[PDB]
């Protein structure tokens, strides 16, 4: 928690509903956003943080929080715009001897900054005199070892936290939601969406020579005439459902 | 050298198809008949050439000795800027830090992953008797960053008399800040050339399978002018009226009566005594 | 060309504490698990301690356990060692070595294939 | 917390002829996947050490096909099909499976 | 916290219609049969005004 890990992510779709749909995901706090409905929404980056820490302390994880976790090993803004997801894991991250594969910060002379990480290990000068890198009195490792048993309290049992934090700010969008292909009605008058092009007509079956990277057609007066199938690269026609002046 | 880029740099403003109709587009074009900037190579030349607005890049390359591209305005890890590569039978575009060299080459010598922040790989754009012609035009519009294609057999050095559009080959959204580019290649006879692209008004001529045949200038010469006013290519005899002739102001002026009165400031910040 | 520098060496007396920094330049640096792992003047290897690819450690030595402490830094593909409770009997070269597997490229994850080695530095321990 | 040994502890071979080295292990090796994850490393004398095979038999990068690897369970054999000049100093198996892993004591190789 | 709300619901609202059943909220494949659990939330959660 201390060495917060942090996956830049980019260039992709994110299926969130797949994680949604594991009940082990238990704690899922979430602020600012819905998940169903950022799962068609779009960011220009992602950042995945996580790390582990014990039974109790997933509270600190969040805005607005104090303790040693959010004071000096993970600091979330007051303006945070993202998901916190957080499970317990005891038989991975424990152990039968104890772990030692885990510190948390106990000792630091200032608050972090939101997002702000901290790997220095300096004794931690609790008093007047200087401390030279040896421990003593008034003079702390800044770690220490959290003692993660099988047998250990749910409130101490290990817990893995991954906090995603989404900022689309003045950057062509990278990360969109898988928003799946719908059905496709044909000869029959719909209304339709084909990537951001949402008119109203019947669809139909095209025969119009279509170069590949071309997308759309346009008649005359800018109609939009023929549309490239998303999925399969096919040519549907827009002309709309038949129609022809009533004279009585 | 100088030469004459004829009709060259026409790319697919749109991806939008057409089909036997006319599109007077307007966008960031290479004119017409224009002196564009010419090498060749012992003797070799590489300086750092200002990236304006577009660069309408030709190489009539016998073996694909031209390696890639450099894009930037400083170029020395200072500022973000990018790479292109093509390597035997794929191409690498990346977006870091770099540090480079005065004689950078292979049997390369430079900071190739530095501060990265964007990657992408593809097919060998440079695909591969005869010394074919690549033009690609360079191009950053709103925070994007866009290229062309086009590769045809040339035979025996000077453009070809010909059209030939060029379909947008490779989008790309990175969008930083680009002033001066720099050519790569490796020597162990070949000619690259830069234009430089203008806003411009233009007519293309889409034939009836959304390919372009021809294009017209609008701001060439006179009967352009009515081509480009007709909206058609052959023009019948007549007189026709095309535009307004203006003339532009000159200088600027600004006028006041002689000024009689100054607050008296002095009298405040220069007093003897100050009140208490 | 890939390339793993090492720094921290010098000769420090028992009872103090020291910080090994090793560089990597010519690779991704998130997608490879690093080592540390030391070289007794005139004997065989011995590893040390490793990471993963996410910042998680991976054990140390079990006779080294309780003072050694390893971190990771991939913004500036930075990996230290920071070292406690220094005695006379960790006097020997120390190597700072990378996996082979990209992670994800196949069961779980790979920790082996210590390929490429960096020139270790010259720790000593004297009084 | 596994201990590893090799056999034989230094044996000297003569450029032109095979030559057998084994690794032998206190528990089984063999993992769910059912790979094997001893590797087998060559430090040359006064060089950093290098990597010659991984996962127990599959070639690693960058080397000649002269060597062989072989075993399963909890023996492992590294045998040179042709040794020359360049094939002398000291050999070691690293285990991959159970944290930490360990370094066997190394047989030696000369002329 | 006399003062609730709510965030999830199949479907949203109509003007001037105030929904107030208290039905356990689905928000995956399969069902919940009235009984707390994974994609089962009670359609009303608490503010915390401090
Ligand atoms: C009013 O009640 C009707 C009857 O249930 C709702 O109509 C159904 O809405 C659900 C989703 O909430 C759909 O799954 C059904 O297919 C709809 N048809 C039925 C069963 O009538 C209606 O949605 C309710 N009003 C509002 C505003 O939601
Ligand atoms: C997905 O799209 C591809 C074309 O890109 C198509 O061949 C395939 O059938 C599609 N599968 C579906 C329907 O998800
Ligand atoms: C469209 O391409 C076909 C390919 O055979 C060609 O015959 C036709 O001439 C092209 N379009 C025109 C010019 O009508």
């Amino acid at each position: 928690v201390y060495a917060w890990n942090r996956k830049r992510i980019s260039n992709c779709v994110a299926d969130y509903s797949v994680l949604y749909n594991l009940a082990p995901f238990f704690t899922f706090k979430c602020y600012g956003v819905s998940p169903t409905k950022l799962n068609d929404l779009c960011f220009t980056n992602v950042y995945a943080d996580s790390f582990v820490i014990r039974g109790d302390e997933v509270r600190q994880i969040a805005p607005g929080q104090t303790g040693n976790i959010a004071d000096y090993n993970y600091k979330l803004p007051d303006d945070f715009t993202g998901c916190v997801i957080a499970w317990n894991s005891n038989k991975l991250d424990s152990k039968v001897s104890g772990n030692y594969n885990y510190l948390y910060r106990l000792f630091r002379k200032s608050n972090l900054k939101p997002f702000e990480r901290d790997i220095s290990t300096e004794i931690y000068q609790a008093g007047n005199k200087p401390c030279n890198g040896v421990a003593g009195f008034n003079c702390y490792f800044p770690l220490r070892s959290y003692s993660f048993r099988p047998t250990y309290g749910v409130g101490h049992q290990p817990y893995r936290v991954v906090v995603l934090s989404f900022e689309l700010l003045h950057a062509p969008a990278t990360v969109c939601g898988p928003k799946k292909s719908t059905n496709l009605v044909k000869n029959k008058c719909v209304n339709f969406n084909f990537n951001g092009l949402k008119g109203t007509g019947v669809l139909t079956e095209s025969n119009k020579k279509f170069l590949p990277f071309q997308q759309f057609g346009r008649d005359i007066a800018d109609t939009t005439d023929a549309v490239r199938d998303p999925q399969t690269l096919e040519i549907l026609d827009i002309t709309p459902c038949s129609f022809g002046g009533v004279s009585v | 050298a100088y030469t004459n880029s004829f009709t060259r740099g026409v790319y697919y403003p749109d991806k939008v198809f057409r089909s036997s109709v006319l599109h007077s587009t307007q966008d960031l074009f290479l004119p017409f008949f224009s002196n564009v900037t010419w090498f060749h190579v012992k003797r070799f030349d590489n300086p750092v050439l200002p990236f304006n607005d577009g660069v309408y890049f030709a190489s009539i390359e016998k073996s694909n000795i031209i390696r890639g591209w450099i894009f930037g305005t400083t170029l020395d890890s200072k500022t973000q800027s990018l790479l292109i590569v093509n390597n035997a039978t794929n191409v690498v575009i990346k977006v870091c830090e770099f540090q480079f060299c005065n004689d950078p080459f292979l049997d390369r010598v430079y900071s190739s992953a530095n501060n990265c922040t964007f990657e992408y790989v593809s097919q060998p754009f440079l695909m591969d008797n005869f010394k074919n012609l690549r033009e690609f035009v360079f191009k950053n519009i709103d925070g994007y960053f866009k290229i062309y294609s086009k590769h045809t057999p040339i035979i025996v050095e000077d453009l070809p008399q010909g059209f030939s559009a060029l379909e947008p080959l490779v989008d790309l959204p990175i969008g930083i800040n680009i002033t001066r580019f720099q050519t790569l290649l490796a020597l162990h006879a070949a000619a690259y050339y830069v234009g430089y692209l203008q806003p411009r008004t233009f007519l293309l001529k889409y034939n009836e399978n959304g390919t372009i045949t021809d294009a017209v200038d609008c701001a060439l010469d006179p009967l352009s002018e009515t081509k480009c006013t007709l909206k058609s290519f052959t023009v019948e005899k007549g007189i026709y009226q095309t535009s307004n002739f203006r003339v532009q102001p000159t200088e600027s002026i600004v006028r006041f009566p002689n000024i009689t009165n100054l607050c008296p400031f002095d009298e405040v910040f220069n007093a003897t005594r100050f009140a208490s | 060309q890939v390339q793993l520098l090492e720094s921290g060496g010098g000769l420090v007396q028992p009872g103090r504490s020291l910080r090994l920094s090793c560089a990597a330049s010519g690779f991704t640096f998130d997608d490879y698990a690093m080592h540390w792992v030391r070289q007794a003047p005139g004997k065989g290897l011995e590893w040390v301690s490793g990471v993963s690819w996410n910042s998680g450690t991976i054990g140390y030595a079990d006779s080294v356990k309780g003072r050694f402490t390893i971190s990771r830094d991939n913004a500036k593909n930075s990996l230290y060692l920071h070292m406690r409770s220094l005695r006379a009997e960790d006097t020997a070269l120390y190597y700072c070595a990378k996996a082979v597997e990209m992670v994800r490229g196949l069961g779980a994850d790979p920790e082996y294939g210590m390929d490429v080695w960096g020139q270790g530095t010259t720790v000593t321990v004297s009084s | 917390d596994i201990v590893m040994t090799q056999s034989p502890l230094s044996l000297p071979v003569t450029p032109g002829e095979p030559a057998s080295i084994s690794c032998r292990s206190s528990q089984s090796l063999l993992h769910s996947n059912g790979y094997n994850y001893l590797d087998w490393y060559l430090q040359k004398p006064g060089q950093s050490p290098q990597l010659l095979i991984y996962l127990g038999s599959n070639r690693a990068s960058g080397v000649p096909d002269r060597f062989s690897g072989s075993g399963s369970g909890t023996d492992f054999t590294l045998k040179i099909s042709r040794v020359e000049a360049e094939d002398v100093g000291v050999y070691y198996c690293m285990q991959a499976l159970q944290t930490p892993f360990t370094f066997g004591p190394g047989t030696k190789v000369d002329i």
